[PDB]
C-alpha cells in the first residue's frame, strides 16, 4: 500500500485470499472478498492540520 | 462395566476443563498394553478420557503395569512378569503374532519386536528380551468385542465402540452368531448375571428367587431382580435358565441378565441383512427395516419412568393427598383409590391424574360472572386448588408401582416434608420410524421407512429380508469389517462341511479340526487380531450347506439372487446377503420429539422456558438472525423477535386473532429492550429515544 | 414439500385446528374444541388438512453456516414422530440422515407467509449464493443411477448390426416404445446401442442444419444412433432442450443444469431435477452396485512391487549405519522409497480393476469418494503421521482386507485420533472468523441503482503463450464472470464487441473469445463511488438469481457468509 | 451458576405461576359476549334483576 | 414453455410473477398488503377473482397478481 | 455506541457517548435487531415498506 | 474354564498362556487396600513386604 | 400366430401344508408379474383368527410374575403369540387354561370351545413347581394381516385384561419360479410354479383360492367400465 | 369380509390416443398389486394384427436403397411398421402396393384385401421421383406381445424376403405411479394412476376392460379351487 498504491493493495489482498480458498476447490466469486476489503480503507491517517 | 474401568484426566487436581490443552490428548507409544487408543468420548473430551487395557494392573505406586512373557536365548519360557513401562523401556520386546515352534523356538530369524524409542524394528533372535502376553493385549473389553477390529479404521473402530454402550436391552435376548471370545467374560465379571456359590443340586427354581442346595449339606437362595428401573430408565430385568434336578457348579451362572443368554452378552439382534440401494429411501446412510421386526417385537423395548410428589405444609393450611379434587368430573377419578394414588396396573394418558392433591388457596372473592355460574349449578364454592399429579405431556404406560414414605412412622423424609409418593410408569415401545440403529463397526443410521413383509426382497426360497443398507456408505466411510461381519454371520447360520477326498483343502490347511464340520444355526467366535483370515472365510462360503430344499441361495462369491417385492422381477444382478449383529440404540425418537404452540414462560426473561420439561420452546440464535438478515427477511425476523418471544401485549393480542381469524397486530416493545433502557437510566446515563 | 409428524402438526397449529373447528359447527365455543383437540378426537383430521395445506413452515439445522441453512417448505401430513426431508436439499442444509435433528418455526404474519413463500421458499433458491452455481443437484446414489442409465456397453444383445449379405439392418426401431417393448421382452439391453426414429425430441444442435434449416418443429421425425437409456434420460430434460448423446457423470449432469438455469426461468429447472432425482434413484435401484470380498480386487503385482523395494530400504537402511547419511537423511530416503512404492500400488490398482467393478464403478463416476481411500482399501495403507507429524519410516504393508497386524495398527492410531480431535477447533475457529467479517461488513447494502462511475478494474479472459492458442483463463469462474463491463470491449480493430453496462456471461465470455481478446474493464465495489452502502451496477449480477441485483440487498451478510461456508475445509 | 459451566444460572428455569395465558383472556371475552350479551337479553325487567 | 402446470404454493410460477414489480421485495409488500385487504374484507375491495373450498387470501392475492389485476405505487 | 459496546468494552464506549452527548441513528440492523425495530434492509427499506396498493377501477367494475 | 460356558468353536490359532484376569480388579483390591481388609494383607505380605499398613 | 389355448392349473402336494401349483402356459413376461400378485395376495390378505386379549387370575398388569410360574407374563404372551387357532364364527369366543400342582403347561392343556380349534398341542406354554397354580382366559377373533393390541381405556374395559398384539395371517411362506416351454412356440410362453406353505390352521388350497377371489373381486372395478 | 373403503375409478381423458384412469382409494399394499399386473396384461394380452415380412422387386441383395425412390430401405421399412392394420380372421394374409411415376405414395393408396382395415389412411409411405416405380409385398398376421423378427436361414432359400418385428399389441405406452392419499382418518391409502398409449384402431377404455377381463379370466383358474374360501369382497 505504501509503495505501490491503493489500486495495488486490492489486487494484492484479493489474490491472496483467493489463492488459499482455491488450493482446496472451494469456489467463491470475487465480489464477496472485494466486499470485504471495501471496508478496510474507509479512513486515513491525518498527519497536518 | 467400562465405566468402573475408566481413566479421566478432567476433575479437582487435574488438568482444568478451562485450559484442555490439545497436545496431551494424542497417542504416546507407552499406551500400548495399558490405555486402550481407540476408546474414548467423540465430544471434547476426546483424548482426555479413556479406557484401562484388559490386562493391565495398578502398581501399588499408582503405576499401570502389564504382563509380558520372558524369553530367552531362541525359546520362549512359561514365566510371565509385570512389567511398569519404565522398567519394560530396558528390554526388547516381540510382537504376539510371530511364530513358534512346540517348544518355544523363534521359527523365523529376524522378528519384528518393538524399541526403546516406542518404534518398531526388526532384530534377530539372540536380540529379543521380552513378548507380549496376548494379541488382545492393546485393546479394552468394549473394543475386544468388535470382530474384525483390524479390517476398520480408527474412526469406525472408536465409534462402534461408543455406540455399544448405547445399546438398549430388548424384550427377549440373543446371543450374536459371530463375535468374539470375549462376550462370555465381559458378562460373568459384569456382575449382572446370578452365579452359584457352591457346587450343589438346583432344588426349586422361580420366576421371583432360586434355591440350591450345595454338597455340604448347605441351602442356598438367591432374590431375582424384576422390572427393576435403572438410571437412564431402561429395564433391569433378570430370569433363570437353569431347571430343577440340574447340577451347578461353582461360578457357573444361574440367571440372565438384561443384555445376557446363557452367560454371553447380548447387546442385540442378529438378522437378514441385503447391501444395496432400495429406490432412495436407504439414501445417505439412512436404514429400511421389514414391517417383521415390528410384528414379532424383535426390537421392543420395555422402559419405566417414576414420577414423584411430596405433600408439604404451608402458612395458610397443609396440603392433602385424597381421591377428591374440585373441579373434575367424576370419571376422570375412574382408576383412583380412596387415598388418591392410582391402581396398580391401570392403563394412564396423557395428562391423566396419578396423585390427587389439594392445596389451600384462599382466594375467596371471584369474579361476578364465576359468582353467577357456581350459583347457577351445584358447584356452589371451595378454597382450594386441584394441584394434583399429572403424567407428562408426551408420556404413557400402565402402573407396575407405588411407594409412600410418610411422617406418620417417622421416615427420613427431609425437614419439611410430611409424605412422598413415587409412581412407577412403565410402557414397551416397538421400533419405528425415527429410531436409531447402528452395527458394531460405527454404521449407525435412523429408521427412513419401515415396509411391509410383501414388499421386502426375498431369497429364491421365499425369504424375505429384514434390513438393507445402502452400497455407497460402506467403501468412502471405510468400514469393510461389516461385510466380513455378514459373510461370516451367513456362514454360521446355515451349517458348513468341507469334503476330505484329496486331503484337507490348501485354503484350510491351518484350520483346527473341529472347524471342518459343524451344523446349522451353530455359533462362531473370532478373537480379535486373531480372527478368521479371508482365505479361510471365502473357503467356508464355497463350503455351505443347502438348505431344505438340497440347493444353496448364497453362491461362493457370498451374493445371491433376489427378486423385487413390488414388480415381481429378479434383479439384474446378484446381491449380497448374510446376517448382521445390530443394536438397538437409546438415541430413541420416541423421547427426542417436542414441540410448542403457546404455554409456560420464564418469570425474570419473561421468555418461553426449554429444556426437559413440557412445551420447551427453540431458540433462534445469533447466526439464525444472520442468515434471516441475508434473506432480507425484515418482516419475519421482527415477528420471531417480538411477537412469539417477549411481546407480553403482543402475544396474548397474537393468539386471540388467530383464534377469531383478524389480522396479526404489528409487534410492539419487546421487554429486553425495556430492562436494557431501564438498567441505563438507573446506571444514571439519561438514555432518551428521540424522534 | 417435507413431512411433518401427525402430533407435532396437530398440536403445533391448535390455535387455527381450532378456530376451524368452532367455524365449522365441531365445537359450541373455544373452550371445547381445546378440550377436543387435547386428546385428539377422530373428526378434526379432516380438518387439520385444510388448515396444514397452503400454509409454509421454516426448516433449520443446526449449526447454521449460510442463508441456506433456514428455508421454506410446504408442509404435508405424514405417519410417525420423524420430519421427511427432501433429498435433494441435504446438501443445502449439509445434513445427513446418520441422526441430524431438525428444528421447524410457523410464520404467523401476512407478511411473514408472504416473506416464506416468496423469498424464502426451498424450490426458488437452488443457486448457491457464494458462486452462483446450483447445488440441488444429483448425488451419490442419484448419479449413479443416470451413470448406469447413460453408460454405452458393446457386445450386449440388441446392438445395432449394419446390413449383411444374407440379412439387412437389424438393431432398428421404429419408436421408443418400440425399444421399451424390446426391453420388457429381454430382447433389447437399455444400455445397448441402437438406431431409432425420434419424433418429439429435438435433434442436437449441428444435426438440425442438415435437416429441417427451416426449423424443427414436434412431430419431426429423426433417426438417432444412442442407447435405449441415453434416449430415456433426456426425455426428462425440457423439450426445447437439444439431444446432448453423451455418458452422464457428475460434472456432465453440472454442465447440463448449468446451461439449462441460464436460458430457462426457475420452475424448469426445480421439475428437471425432481425429474433426474426420480429417474436416478430407481435406476440405482437396479444398477446392481455391491460390496464383497471378491468384489474388492488385489493387485496380482503387489508381491513384486514391495519385494523389488524391499532391496532398495534394506540398502539405506545398510547405507546408514556406516554413518554416510544423517537420520534424518535415511528418513527422508524411507519416505521418498515408500511414497514410490505407493504410487506404483495405486496405479497397478486402477490397471487392474475392471471398468463395471462396483468400487471402481462408484468411484469413477463421481458419486462419491475418491481413488485414494480405493488404493488405501485394496492396495495398502503405507505412511502415517505421528503426533509431532513425523512420517514414521515403517510403511503399512498389510491393506484394510489383507488384515493388519497389531503392531502396525497400534502405529496407525496417532494421526486418525489427531485429526479427529482437530475438527472442534476448526469449527471454533472457523465460527470466530465468520463473527468478525460479519461484524465488519453489516453496513454494505444496495442503496441506489447506480452510482454513475467509470472507473472499474482490469480483468483478464484469456491465456496464451507468444507461440501457441489462446483459452479461457483458470480462474475465469471466480473473477470476470457475472461482472458488469465498465467499458465497451474493442479488439485491435475498433468494433465494439460488447457495449458498455453489458452483463457478462458464459455466451458472452465465448463471444469475447471468439473476438481474440485478453483483457477487459469490468465495475467493482472497491471504485464504487456512493456515499451511502454501493450500488447495484457495480455488484454486478445476483448470485442468487442470476441477475441484476434489487435495490436493499445486504450484500454483507452474503458475502460474509460465503467466505465463512468452507470453515472446515481449509485444512493445511 | 450451575451447570458445570459459566453459560447458564439458577433462574433461568424459574417457571411464572402468574404469567397471562392468552387461551383463558379470549375464554372469558367469549364468557362476557355468551353470558351477557345473549342468555340475559330472554327475560326483559326479570333479567334486569341479575344486572343488579 | 412446456412446463407442467404448478403444485401447491408453487402455483402461480414465480418467474411470471417477478414481471409484475420491481423485484422480490416490492411484490412480498404488494402481496401481503392485498392479502391483508382480503381479510379485512372477510373479517368487515373483496377477492376479484372466484375463490377456491377454502382459499387462504394470501394465495388469491398470488393469483390476482398473476394476471397483474391491480396497480401499485412504490411511495418513495 | 450500541454496536462498540457489544463488541469489545461497554463501559468505555458508554463513558465517551454520554460526555460527548451522542446519539446513535438506527441505520445499520445490528442496531435494529437489538431495539427489535424491524431492520432497514430488503423488505424493510422504506422504498418497499410503503407501498400502498389500490385495486384497478377496471377489476372492482 | 467356566463351567456353564456354551460350546462355542473358536477361529484362535495361538494358545493362551496367561487367562484374562478379574475385570473389576482394579476397584475392589484398592477398596480393600483402604480399608485394610486383612483378605488384602495375606496378598501383600505374599509380595514380600514386612509389615504391610 | 395367435394360438386358441388357455392356461391350465395343476396341484401338488408337498407335505400336510406345502403344496405347489402350476399355471401353464402363459404369454411370454407373465410368470414373475402372477407370481408377485399371488405372493403380495397370500403373505397380507388370508383372513384368519387369533388370540385379541388374556387375563390371568393373579396378575393385575403384564409387568408382573405369578408365583410358582418359572416363566414371566412377558414370556407367557410371547409364547402365546406363537399360538396357532381357527375359529368358525366371527364373533369372540372364550378360551380356558387352567393347571395346578407341578408339571408342564402346554398348549395342549388348553379347553377350546365349540367353534374353536388348536393345531399345535406341543407348544410348551409353561412351567410349574410343587406350589404353581396357572388360570388363563383367552379371548379369540377373526381378522387378517396385522392388528397392535388396543389398550383397556380405547376398549372401556375393566382393570386386569392384558390385551396382546394379534398374528392372523396363516401363511407362513410363499414363492414361486418361471420356466420356458414349447407346446407352441420355442421358449415364447411360461410356466409359473408357486410353492406355498401355511401353519396348520389352513390347507394351501384354501388360501390360494381366496386369494384368487379377491384379486377377481378387485379387478371387477377394471371389467365395470364395459 | 367387507373392504374397509369401496374404491373407484376416473379418467382424465390426456389425448386422442392417451388416456389417465385413477383408481382411489386403494388399502395399503394393494397399489403395486394392481399396477403391475394391469400393465403387463394390457402390453401382452389383446391380440393384433401387425405386419410381420416384406418383399420388394427392386432390391434383392444389398440392402441399402430402392433406385428411383428417395427414401431407404430401412425408412421404408420402419413407415410400414408404422401401420395400422386390422384383420377380421388370423389367416396369414398377404398384401400389394404398386405405383408409379413422380409423386408420394401413401397409406391411402394400398388396396386391402376383403377382411383387411386401414385406419390411417394419412400414413406418409414414401416419395417417388420421375420414372419411379415401386412394388412391395407384405404379410399380414394376428398375435400378441411383441415378438423379433423370426430368422429365416432355413426358409431364406426364397431370397429377397424381409422379416420385421411385429408390434401386435394396439397399446403402445403404458405407466402406473402410485401416489399416497388420506382416507378420512389415516394417510396411507393408495391412489393408483395409470397412463396408457393406444394405436389409432382401439380406445383406452377398452384395452383397459379387456385387461381387466382376461385378468379376471386367468384368477378364475385359482378361484375356483374353493368357492367357499373367505375373500375379501368388494362387495356392490
Ligand atoms: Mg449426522
Ligand atoms: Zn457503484
Amino acid at each position: 500500500l505504501r509503495v505501490q498504491g491503493p489500486r495495488e493493495v486490492q489486487i494484492h489482498l484479493v489474490k491472496e485470499v483467493q489463492e488459499v480458498y482455491r488450493a482446496q476447490g472451494v469456489s467463491i466469486h470475487d465480489k464477496h472478498i472485494e466486499v470485504i476489503v471495501r471496508q478496510m480503507l474507509r479512513r486515513v491517517t491525518i498527519i497536518d492540520s | 462395566l467400562t465405566h468402573k474401568r475408566r481413566l479421566s484426566a478432567l476433575g479437582p487436581g487435574g488438568l482444568s476443563r478451562e485450559r484442555a490443552g490439545l497436545e496431551v490428548r494424542d497417542v504416546h507409544p507407552s499406551h500400548y498394553g495399558r490405555m486402550c487408543p481407540i476408546e474414548t468420548p467423540e465430544g471434547p473430551n476426546i483424548g482426555l478420557i479413556g479406557s484401562l487395557s484388559v490386562y493391565a494392573r495398578v502398581n501399588p505406586f499408582g503405576f499401570i503395569e502389564t504382563p509380558y512373557r520372558k524369553v530367552e536365548n531362541g525359546v520362549v519360557t512359561d514365566q510371565i512378569d509385570y512389567l511398569t513401562a519404565d522398567e519394560e523401556d530396558r528390554h526388547v520386546v516381540a510382537q504376539a503374532n510371530s511364530p513358534t515352534d512346540e517348544n518355544g523356538r523363534f521359527t523365523e530369524d529376524r522378528v519384528m519386536v518393538r524399541k526403546k524409542g516406542g518404534e518398531v524394528e526388526f532384530v534377530s533372535a539372540d536380540q529379543v528380551d521380552y513378548m507380549d502376553v496376548s494379541p488382545r493385549q492393546m485393546v479394552s473389553v468394549a473394543t475386544a468385542m468388535i470382530p474384525f477390529l483390524e479390517h476398520d479404521d480408527a474412526n469406525r473402530a472408536l465409534m462402534g465402540a461408543n455406540m455399544q454402550r448405547q445399546a438398549v436391552p430388548l424384550v427377549r435376548s440373543e446371543a450374536p452368531l459371530v463375535g468374539t471370545g470375549m462376550e462370555l467374560r465381559a458378562a460373568i465379571d459384569a456382575g449382572d448375571v446370578v452365579v452359584a456359590d457352591k457346587t450343589g443340586v438346583i432344588e426349586e427354581v422361580s420366576a421371583d428367587y432360586i434355591t440350591v442346595m450345595a454338597d455340604d449339606g448347605t441351602r442356598q437362595s438367591y432374590r431375582l431382580r424384576k422390572f427393576a428401573r435403572s438410571n437412564h430408565g431402561t429395564c433391569a430385568n433378570q430370569r433363570p435358565i437353569v431347571d430343577a434336578g440340574q447340577r451347578v457348579e461353582a461360578g457357573q451362572v444361574i440367571a440372565d441378565g438384561p443384555c445376557t443368554q446363557n452367560g454371553e452378552m447380548a447387546l442385540g439382534k442378529n438378522l437378514l441383512v441385503a447391501i444395496m440401494p432400495w429406490e432412495g429411501h436407504n439414501y445417505e446412510d439412512a436404514i429400511i427395516l421389514s414391517n417383521r421386526l415390528v410384528e414379532e417385537d424383535v426390537l421392543t423395548s420395555i422402559h419405566i419412568e417414576e414420577h414423584e410428589i411430596d405433600a408439604r405444609d404451608t402458612k395458610l393450611g397443609a396440603e392433602e393427598i385424597t381421591r377428591d379434587i374440585p373441579n373434575v368430573s367424576d370419571e376422570v377419578l375412574a382408576d383412583l383409590d380412596e387415598r388418591g394414588i392410582v391402581r396398580i396396573g391401570a392403563e394412564v394418558r396423557d395428562g391423566d391424574i396419578l396423585v390427587g392433591k389439594v392445596t389451600p388457596k384462599g382466594e375467596t372473592e371471584l369474579t361476578p360472572e364465576e359468582r353467577l355460574l357456581r350459583a347457577i349449578f351445584g358447584e356452589k364454592a371451595r378454597e382450594v386448588r386441584d394441584t394434583s399429579l399429572k403424567v407428562p405431556h408426551g408420556e404413557s404406560g400402565k402402573v407396575i408401582g407405588i411407594r409412600v414414605f410418610s411422617r406418620e412412622d417417622d421416615d427420613e423424609l427431609p425437614a419439611g416434608v410430611n409424605e412422598l409418593v413415587r409412581v412407577y410408569v412403565a410402557q414397551k415401545r416397538k421400533i419405528s420410524d425415527g429410531d436409531k440403529l447402528a452395527g458394531r463397526h460405527g454404521n449407525k443410521g435412523v429408521i427412513g421407512k419401515i415396509l411391509p413383509v410383501e414388499d421386502m426382497p426375498f431369497l429364491p426360497d421365499g425369504t424375505p429380508v429384514d434390513i438393507i443398507l445402502n452400497t455407497h456408505g460402506v467403501p468412502r466411510r471405510m468400514n469393510i469389517g461389516q461385510i466380513l461381519e455378514t459373510h461370516l454371520g451367513w456362514v454360521a447360520k446355515a451349517g458348513w462341511n468341507i469334503d476330505v477326498a484329496a486331503g484337507v483343502p490348501d485354503w484350510a490347511s491351518k484350520l483346527p479340526e473341529e472347524l471342518y464340520s459343524a451344523p446349522a444355526d451353530s455359533t462362531v467366535a473370532t478373537p480379535v487380531f486373531d480372527g478368521a483370515q479371508e482365505g479361510e472365510l471365502a473357503g467356508l462360503l464355497g463350503s455351505t450347506l443347502p438348505n431344505r430344499d438340497g440347493e444353496v441361495m448364497v453362491d461362493a462369491d457370498g451374493k445371491s439372487t433376489l427378486f423385487d417385492g413390488r414388480s415381481g422381477e429378479p434383479f439384474p444382478y446378484p446381491v449380497t446377503v448374510g446376517y448382521m449383529y445390530i443394536l438397538k440404540l437409546h438415541h430413541l425418537v420416541d423421547d427426542k420429539i417436542h414441540a410448542r404452540s403457546t404455554g409456560p414462560y420464564s418469570m425474570i426473561t419473561q421468555q418461553p422456558l426449554g429444556g426437559k420439561a413440557q412445551f420447551g420452546g427453540q431458540r433462534f440464535g445469533e447466526m439464525e438472525c444472520w442468515a434471516m438478515q441475508a434473506y432480507g427477511a425484515a418482516y419475519t425476523l421482527q415477528e420471531l423477535l417480538t411477537i412469539k418471544s417477549d411481546d407480553t401485549v403482543g402475544r396474548v393480542k397474537v393468539y386471540e386473532a388467530i383464534v377469531k381469524g383478524e389480522n396479526i397486530p404489528e409487534p410492539g416493545i419487546p421487554e429486553s429492550f425495556k430492562v436494557l433502557l431501564k438498567e441505563l437510566q438507573s446506571l444514571c446515563l439519561n438514555v432518551e429515544v428521540l424522534s | 414439500q417435507c413431512g411433518l409428524p401427525k402430533l407435532m402438526a396437530l398440536e403445533l397449529f391448535k390455535p387455527f385446528v381450532m378456530k376451524r373447528l368452532v367455524d365449522l359447527n365441531h365445537a359450541q365455543n373455544i373452550k371445547s374444541a381445546k378440550r377436543m383437540v387435547e386428546r385428539q378426537r377422530p373428526q378434526v383430521w379432516d380438518v387439520l388438512e385444510e388448515v396444514i395445506a397452503e400454509h409454509p413452515v421454516l426448516l433449520n439445522r443446526a449449526p447454521t453456516l449460510h442463508r441456506l441453512g433456514i428455508q421454506a417448505f410446504e408442509p404435508q401430513l405424514v405417519e410417525g414422530k420423524a420430519i421427511q426431508l427432501h433429498p435433494l436439499v441435504c446438501e443445502a442444509f449439509n445434513a445427513d440422515f446418520d441422526g441430524d435433528q431438525m428444528a421447524v418455526h410457523l410464520p404467523l404474519s401476512a407478511e411473514a407467509q408472504a416473506e416464506a413463500r416468496i423469498l424464502m421458499l426451498s424450490s426458488n433458491n437452488i443457486l448457491s449464493p457464494a458462486s452462483g452455481k446450483p447445488l440441488a443437484m444429483p448425488r451419490l446414489d442419484m448419479v449413479t443411477g443416470l451413470y448406469y442409465l447413460t453408460t454405452l456397453v458393446e457386445g450386449a444383445t440388441g446392438e445395432y448390426q449394419a446390413a449383411t449379405k444374407d440379412a439387412p439392418e437389424q438393431g432398428v426401431y421404429s419408436s421408443p416404445a418400440e425399444a421399451i417393448m424390446a426391453m420388457d421382452r429381454g430382447a433389447l439391453s437399455v444400455r445397448a446401442k441402437i438406431k431409432v426414429r425420434l419424433t418429439e425430441l429435438r435433434p442436437p444442435t449441428d444435426l438440425e442444419a442438415q435437416l429441417f434449416e427451416n426449423g424443427w418443429k414436434p412431430g419431426d421425425a429423426w433417426t438417432a444412433e444412442t442407447t435405449l437409456g441415453r434416449v430415456m434420460f433426456n426425455e426428462l430434460l425440457p423439450k426445447s432442450y437439444p439431444f446432448v448423446n453423451e455418458q452422464m457423470h457428475k460434472k456432465v449432469q453440472a454442465r447440463i443444469i448449468n446451461d439449462l438455469a441460464e436460458r430457462f426461468p426457475m420452475i424448469v429447472v426445480a421439475q428437471t431435477v425432481d425429474k433426474l432425482k426420480d429417474a436416478g434413484f430407481y435406476w440405482a435401484t437396479r444398477s446392481g452396485v455391491t460390496v464383497s470380498m471378491a468384489d474388492v480386487l488385489v493387485p496380482p503385482q503387489k508381491q513384486e512391487i514391495l519385494e523389488r523395494h524391499e532391496a532398495e530400504a534394506d540398502a539405506i537402511e545398510r547405507k546408514y549405519q556406516r554413518g554416510a547419511l544423517n537420520h534424518t537423511e535415511r528418513n527422508e530416503s524411507l519416505v521418498k522409497i515408500w511414497q514410490d512404492a505407493t504410487e506404483e500400488v495405486g496405479k497397478a490398482l486402477e490397471e487392474f480393476y475392471p471398468a463395471d467393478n462396483p468400487i471402481i464403478t462408484i468411484v469413477k463416476s463421481g458419486a462419491t469418494g475418491n481413488l485414494t481411500q480405493t488404493r488405501t482399501l485394496a492396495g495398502m495403507k503405507g505412511l502415517v503421521t505421528n503426533p509431532k507429524g513425523e512420517f514414521i519410516p515403517r510403511p503399512i504393508k498389510s491393506s484394510f482386507r489383507e488384515g493388519l497386524t497389531v503392531l502396525e495398527y497400534f502405529i496407525n492410531t496417532h494421526g486418525a485420533r489427531k485429526g479427529l480431535a482437530d475438527t472442534a477447533l476448526r469449527t471454533a475457529d472457523s465460527g470466530y472468523l465468520t463473527r468478525r467479517l460479519v461484524d465488519v461488513s453489516q453496513d454494505v447494502i444496495v442503496r441506489e441503482h447506480d452510482c454513475e462511475t467509470e472507473r472499474g478494474i482490469n480483468v483478464t479472459l484469456a491465456e496464451r503463450g507468444p507461440d501457441g492458442t489462446l483459452i479461457r483463463d483458470a480462474h475465469v469462474e471466480t473473477s470476470a464472470f457475472a461482472r458488469t463491463l465498465a467499458t465497451d470491449a474493442v479488439d485491435a480493430n475498433g468494433n465494439v464487441i460488447i457495449e458498455r453496462g453489458h452483463d457478462l456471461g458464459d455466451p458472452a465470455i465465448d463471444a469475447l473469445l471468439a473476438a481474440g481478446i485478453t483483457t477487459v474493464k469490468v465495475r467493482s465495489v472497491l471504485t464504487c463511488t456512493s456515499a451511502t452502502g454501493v450500488c447495484a451496477m457495480c455488484y454486478g449480477r445476483s448470485m442468487a438469481t442470476g441477475k441484476l441485483v434489487d435495490i436493499g440487498e445486504a450484500v454483507g451478510i452474503v458475502a460474509a457468509q460465503s467466505i465463512g461456508e468452507p470453515g472446515t475445509q481449509l485444512t493445511m | 451458576t450451575i451447570g458445570d459451566e459459566g453459560d447458564s444460572q439458577l433462574g433461568d428455569f424459574i417457571e411464572d405461576s402468574e404469567a397471562v395465558v392468552a387461551v383463558d383472556a379470549v375464554s372469558f371475552t367469549l364468557l362476557q359476549d355468551q353470558l351477557q350479551s345473549v342468555l340475559e337479553t330472554l327475560s326483559e325487567r326479570e333479567a334486569g334483576v341479575v344486572r343488579l | 414453455s412446456a412446463y407442467d402446470t404448478p403444485l401447491g404454493i408453487t402455483n402461480p410460477p414465480i418467474d411470471e410473477l417477478l414481471s409484475r414489480a420491481s423485484s422480490k421485495y416490492a411484490l412480498v409488500i404488494y402481496a401481503a398488503k392485498r392479502a391483508r385487504q382480503i381479510n379485512d374484507y372477510y373479517n368487515q375491495v373483496g377477492p376479484l377473482v372466484e375463490p377456491g373450498l377454502q382459499e387462504k387470501p394470501l394465495s388469491i392475492a398470488l393469483r390476482e397478481i398473476h394476471g397483474d389485476l391491480l396497480e401499485h405505487t412504490e411511495g418513495e | 455506541w450500541l454496536s462498540a459496546a457489544s463488541f469489545q468494552e461497554t463501559t468505555r464506549v458508554l463513558t465517551d457517548a454520554a460526555i460527548n452527548c451522542r446519539s446513535d441513528k438506527l441505520n445499520g440492523l445490528k442496531e435494529n435487531v437489538i431495539i427489535g425495530k424491524l431492520i432497514p434492509a430488503g423488505t424493510g427499506i422504506s422504498r418497499y415498506r410503503n407501498i400502498q396498493v389500490q385495486p384497478t377501477e377496471e377489476a372492482r367494475a | 474354564s467356566v463351567p456353564g460356558a456354551p460350546n462355542r468353536v473358536s477361529f484362535a490359532k495361538l494358545r493362551e498362556p496367561l487367562e484374562v484376569p478379574g475385570l473389576l480388579d482394579v476397584q475392589t483390591d484398592s477398596f480393600e487396600w483402604l480399608v485394610g481388609s486383612d483378605r488384602w494383607r495375606q496378598a501383600a505380605i505374599d509380595r514380600g513386604e514386612e509389615n504391610p499398613v | 400366430m395367435l394360438i386358441s389355448q388357455r392356461p391350465t392349473l395343476s396341484e401338488e402336494t408337498v407335505a400336510e401344508n406345502r403344496s405347489r401349483f402350476v399355471i401353464e402356459p402363459l404369454e411370454p413376461g407373465f410368470g414373475y408379474t402372477l407370481g408377485n400378485s399371488l405372493r403380495r395376495t397370500l403373505l397380507s390378505s388370508i383372513p384368519g383368527a387369533a388370540v385379541t386379549s388374556i387375563r390371568i387370575d393373579g396378575v393385575l398388569h403384564e409387568f408382573t410374575t405369578v408365583p410358582g410360574v418359572k416363566e414371566d407374563v412377558t414370556d407367557i404372551i410371547l409364547n402365546l403369540k406363537g399360538l396357532v387357532v381357527s375359529s368358525d364364527d366371527d364373533e369372540p369366543v372364550t378360551m380356558y387354561l387352567r393347571k395346578q400342582g407341578p408339571g408342564v403347561v402346554t398348549a395342549g392343556d388348553i379347553v377350546p370351545p365349540a367353534g374353536v380349534t388348536v393345531h399345535n398341542p406341543d407348544m410348551h406354554i409353561a412351567t410349574l413347581n410343587d406350589k404353581g397354580k396357572l388360570e388363563v382366559e383367552l379371548v379369540v377373533e377373526r381378522g387378517r394381516g396385522y392388528v397392535p393390541a388396543v389398550q383397556n381405556k380405547a376398549s372401556g374395559a375393566e382393570i386386569g385384561r392384558i390385551p396382546v398384539d394379534s398374528i392372523y395371517s396363516p401363511v407362513l411362506k410363499v414363492t414361486y419360479k418361471v420356466e420356458a416351454t414349447r407346446v407352441e412356440q420355442r421358449t415364447d410362453f411360461d410356466k409359473l410354479i408357486i410353492d406355498v406353505e401355511t401353519k396348520n390352521s389352513i390347507s394351501p388350497r384354501d388360501a390360494l383360492a381366496s386369494a384368487g377371489g379377491t384379486l377377481v373381486e378387485l379387478f371387477g372395478l377394471a371389467r365395470e367400465l364395459n
